C-alpha cells in the first residue's frame, strides 16, 4: 500500500498490498473482479509507458523549438522533418510502416497472457534483478506514469482553451500569474 | 425548557442536546434524527458565514461614514479592480475551499478521522472531535474553558440573528435600492414617517 | 397510506408488497394498465427513463433560460436553439442525429437487456473491463458502478427517501416539458416570459384569457 | 404538385366552382327581404360557403381539372409533402376509437361469461359493469399489447371445428 488517496477512508478488500500503486483508489468499484484487474494493471502501466513517452516527446518538441506537439502532423494535414533535418516520406507510406510495426510488436505483446514487466532484452541494463528495488521502481513507474497521462490530458485541455503550447503557456503563467490561467481563458469557468 | 412560544406542544425528537433547542419545528422537518444531524451542521455552517458576512457588510460601511482603499457599498464590490479579474480569484476560492470544504466533509461523515497534518504530521487536533465543533488550532486562544452550552448558545444565538440580518440586507437593498446603515439612518431620522409600509406604499 | 384521491379505492395491483415497495405509490391506476405484474415492471422502467430525461431536458430548458434573463448565458429560446446550435456547429443534423442513433442505440440496447435478464451485462468475457460494473444493484432501474459514482446509494437508512424525490421531481419535469410545449403553442413566448406575464398580471393573462386552450368562453 | 395535381389555392376551376355556388345562392337570395329569416339563412349560408373554401384553400388540398380537393394515401408521400392529415391521421384516429369499441366489448364479454346468466347479462345491459368498462377503456392499445404478449389475447385449439377441419 503506496498510501491513501483520501485519508480517513479504508482501503477496498479487493486490492491487494503488493501492487505497485496501491493508494486504495477504487471509488466506482472496477475492479473487484480479478480477471477486470489483471487487464486493469496492464492497461494501467501500458497507458502510463506511452504517456510518458508522449510528454517527453511534446517537452523535447517544444523546448528544442520546432513547433509543439500541435504543429508536427500540420505538414500531413497540408514535408516532414526530424531534428530539423527532413525526412522523405509521406503519410500513406508513414502509415502502412505504423501499421505494420505497430501490428507486429503489438501482437508479440498480446500473444503472452499477463506479462507487465517482461525483462529480458527489454531490460538490457539488469535494474530488475533483485527483486525488491525492482518494486520500488515498479512504484515510481507508475507514479511517474499516473503523472505523466494527467499531464498529456492537461496538454490536450490546456490547448484546446487556450490554442498555444504548454511551456509557451507556462511562459505567460510566469509571466502574469493573475492574469493568465484557466480563468482569463473564458472557457474553462464559463461565467464572467 | 425555554420555548418559542410558551404553553405550545413541542416536538418529541428536540431535547435539548442541539444548541439553541427551543422547540421550533412547526413543519416537522427534523423528524428523521439523519436529517436532524444534517440540519445541525448545515445550520452552524450558514449561521457562521453569515456571521462573517454581517460582520463584512457593517465594519466597512460603519467606517465609511467616520474618520480605506475603498468606501463602496458591500454590492458594489464587484466593480473594483482587486489587482487581478474576479475570475483568477473565483479559481483560487474554489481550489481551497475545495481542500477545506472536503475535509470537514470528511470530518461528518467519519468523525475522529480527520486531525492530524498531512503534511507536517506530528501536528494534531486532540480527540474532543465533536463534528461541527472542531477544537485545537481552531481554539487557539484556550476559550471553551466554559461548558460550551452556553457558548454554543450564543453561538447559534448570534448567528440565527446575522442570517436573519443578511437576508435583511438583501432584502432591504432589493425594495429601498440603498445601504442598510443608510436605512437605519433614515429610520433614526424619521421613524413615523419611514416603515415599512410606508415605503412599500409609497411605492 | 397516502394516495391521489382520499375515499377512491385503491386498485388491487397497487396494492401489494411488490407495488407498495417500488417508490411513488399513492394508488394512481384508473386505467388499470399495470395489473399485469410484467407490464408494472416494464412501466416502472418507462417511468424511471422518461422521469429523468425529462428532467434532464426541462433543466437545460431552464436554467439557460432563467440565467438569458440575468447577465451572462446570452441563450436562444429553447424552440431556436437547434436551429441556432445547428448554424453554430460542424456537421448536418442529420448526420448528428444518425451519431446519437448509434450511440443511445448501444447503449439502450444495453439496459433492454438487462430489463429482460436482470443478471445479463456482467457475462465473464463479453466486455473489457466494463463487465464486472455492469450487473443492476437488485433493484431494477438502478444501477451500480459507474453510475452513481459519488456512493450516495450506500445508505439504506436514506434510500427510499432518495427514491420518492427522485420520483416526484421526475413526474413534476414531465409536467413541465408538457406544459413548455403547450404554452410555446399556446402563446408564442418562452416559459420565463410566461412565468413573467403572469406575475406581471395574474388576474388577466393565464390560460382562460389567450383565446386557445377554451374557445367557447 | 404529387400526380400532376395544381394546389386548390392556385386552381382556377375552385375558383370558379366558388364563384358558381356564390351566384347560385346569390340568385335565391334576390327575391326576398332585408331583415327576413330566409334571407338570414342564406346569408349564413353564403358565410358558411365562403368560409370552406378558405379553409380548405388554407390546408393546402390538392385539386385537380375539376376544382375539387384530391386525397393523397401513402404515408411517405403525404408526410413528404404536408398531408397527413387527410388520410394518415384520420387512419389512426379512427384505428384508436375501432379498437376501443371492440376492446370494450370483449372486456364486458369477458366480464358476463363468468356468471351463473351470461344470456341475462347479454339482454338486459349491467350499466355500472359497462360504464366501468368503458371509461377504462381508454388504455386499450397498452392493454392489447399485453395481452398479446402474454398469450392470453388468443383462445388455443379447443375452438368449434367441422367434420372436415
Ligand atoms: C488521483 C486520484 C485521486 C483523487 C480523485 C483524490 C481525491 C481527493 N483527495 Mg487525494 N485523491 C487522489 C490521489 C491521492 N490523494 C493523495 C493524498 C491526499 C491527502 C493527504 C488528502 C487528499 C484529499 C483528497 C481530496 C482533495 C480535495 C481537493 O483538492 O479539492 C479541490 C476542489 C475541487 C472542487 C476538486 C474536488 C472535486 C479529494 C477528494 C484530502 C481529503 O479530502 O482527505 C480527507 C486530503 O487531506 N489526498 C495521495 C497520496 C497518498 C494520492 C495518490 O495519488
Ligand atoms: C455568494 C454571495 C454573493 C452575492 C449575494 C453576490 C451578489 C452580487 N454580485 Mg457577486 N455575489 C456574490 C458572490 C460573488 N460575486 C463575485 C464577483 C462579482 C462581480 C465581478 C460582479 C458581481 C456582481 C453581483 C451582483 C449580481 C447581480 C446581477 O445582475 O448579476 C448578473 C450578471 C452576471 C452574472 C454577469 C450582486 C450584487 C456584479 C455587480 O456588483 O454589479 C452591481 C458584478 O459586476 N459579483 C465573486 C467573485 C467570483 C463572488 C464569490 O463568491
Ligand atoms: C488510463 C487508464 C487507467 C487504467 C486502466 C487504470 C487502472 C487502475 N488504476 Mg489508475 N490512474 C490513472 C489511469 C488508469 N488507471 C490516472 C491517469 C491516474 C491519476 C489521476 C490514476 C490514479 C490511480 C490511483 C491513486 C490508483 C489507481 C488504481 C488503479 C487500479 C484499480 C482501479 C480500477 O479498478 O479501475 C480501472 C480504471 C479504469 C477502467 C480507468 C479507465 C478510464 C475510465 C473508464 C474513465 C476515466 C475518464 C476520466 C475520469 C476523464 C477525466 C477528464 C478530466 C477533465 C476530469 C487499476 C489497475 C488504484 C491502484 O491500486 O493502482 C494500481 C489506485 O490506488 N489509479
Ligand atoms: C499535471 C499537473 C498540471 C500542471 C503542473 C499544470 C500547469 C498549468 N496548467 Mg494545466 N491542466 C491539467 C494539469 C496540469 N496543469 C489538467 C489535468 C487539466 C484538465 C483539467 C489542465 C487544463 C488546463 C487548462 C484549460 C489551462 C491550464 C493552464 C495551466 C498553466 C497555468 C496554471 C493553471 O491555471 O493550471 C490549471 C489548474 C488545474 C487544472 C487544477 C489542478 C489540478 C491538478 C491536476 C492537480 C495536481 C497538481 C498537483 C497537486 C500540484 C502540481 C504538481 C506539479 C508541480 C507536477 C500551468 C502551466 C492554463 C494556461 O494555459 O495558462 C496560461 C489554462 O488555461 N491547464
Ligand atoms: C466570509 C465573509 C466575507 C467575504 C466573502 C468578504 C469579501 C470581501 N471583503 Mg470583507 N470583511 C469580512 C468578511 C468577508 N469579506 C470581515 C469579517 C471583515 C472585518 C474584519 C471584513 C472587512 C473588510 C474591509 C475593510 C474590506 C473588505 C473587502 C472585501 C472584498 C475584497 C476582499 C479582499 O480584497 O481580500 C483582502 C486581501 C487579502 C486578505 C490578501 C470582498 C468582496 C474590501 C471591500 O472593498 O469590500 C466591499 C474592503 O475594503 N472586507
Ligand atoms: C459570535 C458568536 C460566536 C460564539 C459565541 C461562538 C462560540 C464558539 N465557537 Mg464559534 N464561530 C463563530 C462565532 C461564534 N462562535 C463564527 C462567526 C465562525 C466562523 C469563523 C466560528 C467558527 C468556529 C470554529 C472553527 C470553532 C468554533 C468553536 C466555538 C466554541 C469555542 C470557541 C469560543 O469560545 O469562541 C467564542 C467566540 C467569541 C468570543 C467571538 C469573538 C468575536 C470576534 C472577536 C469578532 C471578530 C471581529 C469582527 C469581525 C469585527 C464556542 C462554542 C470551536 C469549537 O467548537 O471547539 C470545540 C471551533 O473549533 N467556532
Ligand atoms: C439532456 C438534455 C439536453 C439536451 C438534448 C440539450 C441540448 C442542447 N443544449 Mg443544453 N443543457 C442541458 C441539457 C440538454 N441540452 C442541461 C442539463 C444544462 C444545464 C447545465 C444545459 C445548459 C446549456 C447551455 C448553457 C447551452 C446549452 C445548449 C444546447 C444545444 C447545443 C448543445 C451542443 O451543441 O452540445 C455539444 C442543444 C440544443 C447551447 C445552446 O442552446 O446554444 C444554441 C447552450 O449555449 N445547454
Ligand atoms: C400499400 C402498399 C404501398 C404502395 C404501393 C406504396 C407506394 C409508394 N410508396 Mg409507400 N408506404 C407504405 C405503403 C405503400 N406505398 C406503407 C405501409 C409505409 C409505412 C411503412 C410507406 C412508407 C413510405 C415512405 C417513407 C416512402 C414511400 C414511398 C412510396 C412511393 C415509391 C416507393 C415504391 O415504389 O415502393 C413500392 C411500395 C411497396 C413495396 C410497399 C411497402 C412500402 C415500404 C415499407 C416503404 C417503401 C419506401 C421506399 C424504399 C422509398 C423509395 C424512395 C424513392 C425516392 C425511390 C410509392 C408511390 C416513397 C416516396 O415518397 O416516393 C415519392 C417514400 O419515400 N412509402
Ligand atoms: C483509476 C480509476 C478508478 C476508479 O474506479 C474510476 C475512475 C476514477 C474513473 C478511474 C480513473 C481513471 C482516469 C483518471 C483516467 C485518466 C486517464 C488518462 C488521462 C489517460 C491518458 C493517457 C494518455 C496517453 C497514453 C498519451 C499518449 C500520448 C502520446 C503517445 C503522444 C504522442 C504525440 C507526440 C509525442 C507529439 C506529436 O506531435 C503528436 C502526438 C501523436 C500527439
Ligand atoms: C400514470 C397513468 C396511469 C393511469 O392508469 C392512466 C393515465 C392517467 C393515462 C396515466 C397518466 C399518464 C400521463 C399523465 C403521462 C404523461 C407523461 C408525460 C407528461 C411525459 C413527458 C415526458 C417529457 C419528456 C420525456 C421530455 C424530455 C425533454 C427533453 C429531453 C428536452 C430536450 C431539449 C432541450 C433540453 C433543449 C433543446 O433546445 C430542445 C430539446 C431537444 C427539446
Amino acid at each position: 500500500k503506496a498510501g491513501n488517496w483520501l485519508p480517513g477512508s479504508d482501503a477496498p478488500a479487493w486490492l491487494p498490498d503488493d501492487l505497485p500503486g496501491n493508494y486504495g483508489f477504487d471509488p466506482l468499484s472496477l475492479g473487484k473482479e480479478p480477471a477486470s484487474l489483471k487487464r486493469f494493471t496492464e492497461s494501467e502501466v501500458i497507458h502510463g509507458r506511452w504517456a510518458m513517452l508522449g510528454v517527453a516527446g511534446s517537452l523535447a518538441v517544444e523546448l528544442l523549438g520546432y513547433g509543439n506537439w500541435y504543429d508536427a502532423p500540420l505538414w500531413a494535414v497540408n514535408k516532414a522533418t526530424w531534428f530539423g533535418i527532413e525526412v522523405p516520406f509521406d503519410l500513406n507510406a508513414l502509415l502502412a510502416f505504423e501499421f505494420v510495426a505497430m501490428a507486429a510488436a503489438e501482437g508479440q505483446r498480446g500473444d503472452a497472457g499477463g506479462v507487465v514487466y517482461p525483462g529480458g532484452a527489454f531490460d538490457p541494463l539488469g535494474f530488475a534483478k533483485d527483486s525488491s528495488k525492482s518494486g520500488e521502481l515498479k512504484l515510481k513507474e507508475i507514479k511517474n506514469g499516473r503523472l505523466a497521462m494527467v499531464a498529456f490530458l492537461g496538454f490536450v485541455a490546456q490547448h484546446a482553451a487556450t490554442g498555444k503550447g504548454p511551456i509557451a503557456a507556462l511562459g505567460e503563467h510566469l509571466a502574469n500569474p493573475w492574469g493568465a490561467n484557466f480563468a482569463t481563458n473564458g472557457i474553462s469557468v464559463p461565467f464572467f | 425548557l425555554p420555548s418559542w412560544m410558551p404553553g405550545a406542544d413541542l416536538p418529541g425528537y428536540l431535547n435539548g442536546t442541539l444548541p439553541g433547542d427551543f422547540g421550533f419545528d412547526p413543519l416537522y422537518l427534523g423528524q428523521d434524527p439523519v436529517k436532524l444531524k444534517w440540519y445541525a451542521q448545515a445550520e452552524l455552517m450558514n449561521a457562521r458565514f453569515a456571521m462573517l458576512a454581517v460582520a463584512g457588510i457593517l465594519v466597512p460601511e460603519l467606517l465609511s461614514n467616520i474618520g480605506p482603499g475603498a468606501g463602496v457599498a458591500w454590492y458594489d464590490a464587484g466593480k473594483f479592480e482587486y489587482f487581478a479579474p474576479a475570475s483568477s480569484l473565483f479559481g483560487v476560492q474554489m481550489l481551497l475551499f475545495a481542500w477545506v470544504e472536503i475535509r470537514r466533509y470528511q470530518d461528518f461523515v467519519k468523525p475522529g478521522s480527520a486531525n492530524q497534518d498531512p503534511i507536517f504530521t506530528n501536528n494534531k487536533l486532540p480527540d474532543g472531535n465533536e463534528p461541527g465543533y472542531p477544537g485545537g488550532i481552531f481554539d487557539p486562544f484556550g476559550w471553551s474553558k466554559g461548558d460550551i452550552k452556553s457558548l454554543k448558545l450564543k453561538e447559534i444565538k448570534n448567528g440565527r440573528l446575522a442570517m436573519l440580518a443578511f437576508a435583511g440586507f438583501i432584502g432591504q437593498a432589493y425594495t429601498t435600492g440603498t445601504t442598510p446603515l443608510k436605512n437605519l439612518s433614515t429610520h433614526l431620522a424619521d421613524p413615523w414617517s419611514t416603515t415599512v409600509w410606508q415605503n412599500d406604499l409609497a411605492r | 397510506r397516502q394516495s391521489w384521491l382520499p375515499g377512491s379505492q385503491i386498485p388491487a395491483h397497487l396494492d401489494t408488497p411488490a407495488a407498495q415497495a417500488l417508490a411513488g405509490n399513492f394508488g394512481f391506476d384508473p386505467l388499470g394498465l399495470g395489473k399485469d405484474p410484467v407490464a408494472l415492471r416494464w412501466y416502472q422502467q418507462a417511468e424511471l427513463i422518461h422521469c429523468r430525461t425529462a428532467m434532464a431536458g426541462v433543466a437545460g430548458i431552464l436554467i439557460p433560460g432563467l440565467l438569458t434573463k440575468a447577465g451572462a448565458l446570452n441563450v436562444p429560446e429553447w424552440y431556436d436553439a437547434g436551429k441556432v446550435a445547428i448554424e453554430n456547429s460542424f456537421a448536418p443534423w442529420g448526420s448528428l442525429l444518425a451519431v446519437q442513433l448509434f450511440l443511445c442505440g448501444f447503449v439502450e440496447a444495453k439496459r433492454w437487456q438487462d430489463i429482460r435478464k436482470p443478471g445479463s451485462q456482467g457475462e465473464p468475457g463479453s466486455f473489457l473491463g466494463f463487465e464486472a460494473s455492469l450487473k443492476g444493484t437488485s433493484e431494477l432501474g438502478y444501477p451500480g458502478g459507474p453510475f452513481d459514482p459519488l456512493g450516495l446509494s450506500k445508505e439504506a437508512d436514506k434510500w427510499a427517501d432518495w427514491k420518492l424525490k427522485e420520483v416526484k421531481n421526475g413526474r413534476l419535469a414531465m409536467l413541465a416539458f408538457l406544459g413548455f410545449v403547450a404554452q410555446k403553442y399556446a402563446t408564442g413566448a418562452g416559459p420565463v416570459d410566461n412565468l413573467a406575464a403572469h406575475l406581471k398580471d395574474p388576474w388577466h393573462v393565464n390560460y382562460a384569457t389567450n383565446g386557445v386552450s377554451l374557445p367557447f368562453l | 404538385d404529387i400526380a400532376g395535381l395544381t394546389p386548390c389555392s392556385e386552381s382556377k376551376a375552385y375558383a370558379k366552382l366558388e364563384k358558381k355556388e356564390l351566384k347560385t345562392l346569390e340568385k335565391r337570395l334576390k327575391q326576398y327581404e332585408a331583415d327576413s329569416a330566409p334571407a338570414v339563412a342564406l346569408k349564413a349560408t353564403m358565410e358558411r360557403t365562403k368560409a370552406r373554401f378558405a379553409n380548405y384553400a388554407k390546408a393546402g388540398l390538392l385539386c385537380g381539372n375539376d376544382g375539387l380537393p384530391h386525397l393523397i394515401a401513402d404515408p411517405g408521400l403525404a408526410l413528404k409533402y404536408g398531408h397527413a392529415g387527410e388520410v394518415f391521421i384520420p387512419t389512426f384516429g379512427f384505428l384508436y376509437v375501432a379498437g376501443y369499441i371492440g376492446y370494450v366489448g370483449r372486456q364486458y364479454l369477458i366480464a358476463v361469461k363468468g356468471e351463473a346468466k351470461p344470456t341475462d347479462k347479454e339482454i338486459i345491459i349491467d350499466v355500472p359493469l359497462a360504464t366501468k368498462l368503458a371509461w377504462q377503456g381508454a388504455g386499450w392499445p397498452l392493454a392489447a399489447v399485453q395481452e398479446l404478449q402474454r398469450g392470453t389475447l388468443l383462445e388455443k385449439e379447443e375452438n368449434i371445428t367441422v367434420s372436415p377441419r
